[PDB]
């Protein structure tokens, strides 16, 4: 999972 | 009469210059006005696909910070459309237009997943990069590269161009938002790199000034953040309060975009450290999440909870989700997933299933190398 940017 | 061109040209440049300020009501004024002193012209095509690209633009911001759509039954977005009329004159721009077209046309392939797309559009845009004259809008350039290079774990890429725009940002006036942001990038960088002590400081940073800015969309996706730092450390149990304080924030002010992602993580830790019961309450709300929102990977991507956990485990079903994950570029996902079942197969009995992951895993890194 990819942080929220 | 004094309008011409030149004169709503340079009012639809003074208009995008409070898009990338997230200054909600100056634009709308300006944008209103611009339209009827378009409407009294008619006169030229040009000036009006400019309004275009700018409306477009415009959208994307509104839709970032205000996402909500708690939806009229059907007025939308002028999104779907607005990319197909610029799509349709694509050919009538060059110069700055062009440029325009496909840095905006990239941002959204890139709120889209489709990072493939987003990343030529991008290639294309930072050639006619020379047409731009102001130096934020370099700014934006670099903070949009960094923000896909990240989603591709391209690490060394992602953070240098953080730096850049950074640098930029920093010299100006009221860019607290893309501060916050490149803080938020430099911190999940330094997360893939291990490097949580430096991690945690920036997502901190970020996270004040989110408040500073009591802008919902960044106050969720902050918390959200030190709550993924907290999971990616193995920590589940100081992830949870994290995680459930961001969901609150996107709840309260209707962020319904960034809902999907907030659930899963929070779902896939209570079934990871027992506690099923809610488990399916956090999924159930996830799943059904990600439908009112159209997210239909991450749809993908809760059913692959199920497909794990419950009925462990639906290899088929594992085998075929990795390979949608892969034929859709999104091999950070890929990685991690791979390494959650791994692991999960290790500490039930059989190895045969665990080591075949494993060794997936290395094989997904070598290749994750490829792009640009």
């Amino acid at each position: 999972q990819r942080g929220m940017i | 009469g004094v309008i011409s061109s030149s004169s709503i040209g340079e009012k639809i440049n003074e208009w995008y210059m409070y898009i990338r300020r997230f200054s909600i009501p100056d634009a709308e004024y300006l944008r209103r006005e611009i339209k009827q002193e378009l409407d009294q012209m008619e006169e030229d095509q040009d000036l009006h696909l400019y309004y275009s690209l700018m409306e477009f633009r415009h959208n994307l911001m509104l839709e970032y910070l205000e996402p909500l759509e708690k939806m009229r039954i059907e007025e939308q977005p002028r999104l779907s459309d607005l990319l197909l009329e610029i799509d349709k004159k694509q050919a009538r721009l060059t110069g700055l237009l062009e440029y325009y077209f496909n840095f905006f046309r990239g941002m959204y392939e890139l709120d889209q997943r489709e990072y493939l797309s987003a990343i030529k559009f991008f290639k294309k845009a930072e050639s006619k990069l020379i047409f731009v004259k102001d130096r934020i809008e370099k700014a934006e350039f670099f903070f949009k590269m960094s923000e896909s290079y990240y989603y591709m774990k391209q690490t060394y890429f992602s953070m240098d161009y953080a730096r850049q725009a950074y640098e930029i940002y920093k010299e100006h006036e009221a860019y607290n938002i893309r501060l916050l942001q490149c803080h938020s990038l430099f911190a999940t960088n330094f997360l893939d790199l291990k490097q949580y002590e430096d991690a945690i400081s920036h997502f901190q940073k970020a996270y004040s000034m989110a408040e500073a800015e009591k802008q919902p969309q960044l106050m969720g996706r902050t918390l959200y953040n030190i709550g993924l730092c907290k999971n990616s450390q193995s920590q589940y149990e100081d992830a949870i309060p994290y995680f459930k304080r961001a969901i609150a924030v996107f709840e309260e002010s209707n962020i319904l975009p960034s809902l999907p992602q907030a659930y899963f993580l929070i779902t896939q830790i209570h079934y990871k450290l027992g506690k099923i019961d809610k488990a399916h309450e956090y999924h159930s709300k996830g799943m059904a999440y990600s439908q009112k929102a159209g997210d239909v990977i991450y749809l993908s991507e809760f059913e692959f909870l199920k497909s794990l956990y419950l009925s462990g485990p639906d290899e088929e079903a594992i085998q075929g989700f990795f390979d949608f994950l892969e034929s859709k570029m999104l091999y950070a996902d890929l990685e991690d997933f791979a390494i959650d079942v791994a692991k999960y197969y290790h500490e039930r009995k059989n190895f045969q299933k665990a080591s075949a992951y494993f060794l997936k895993v290395e094989q997904v890194r070598q290749l994750i190398q490829g792009g640009v």
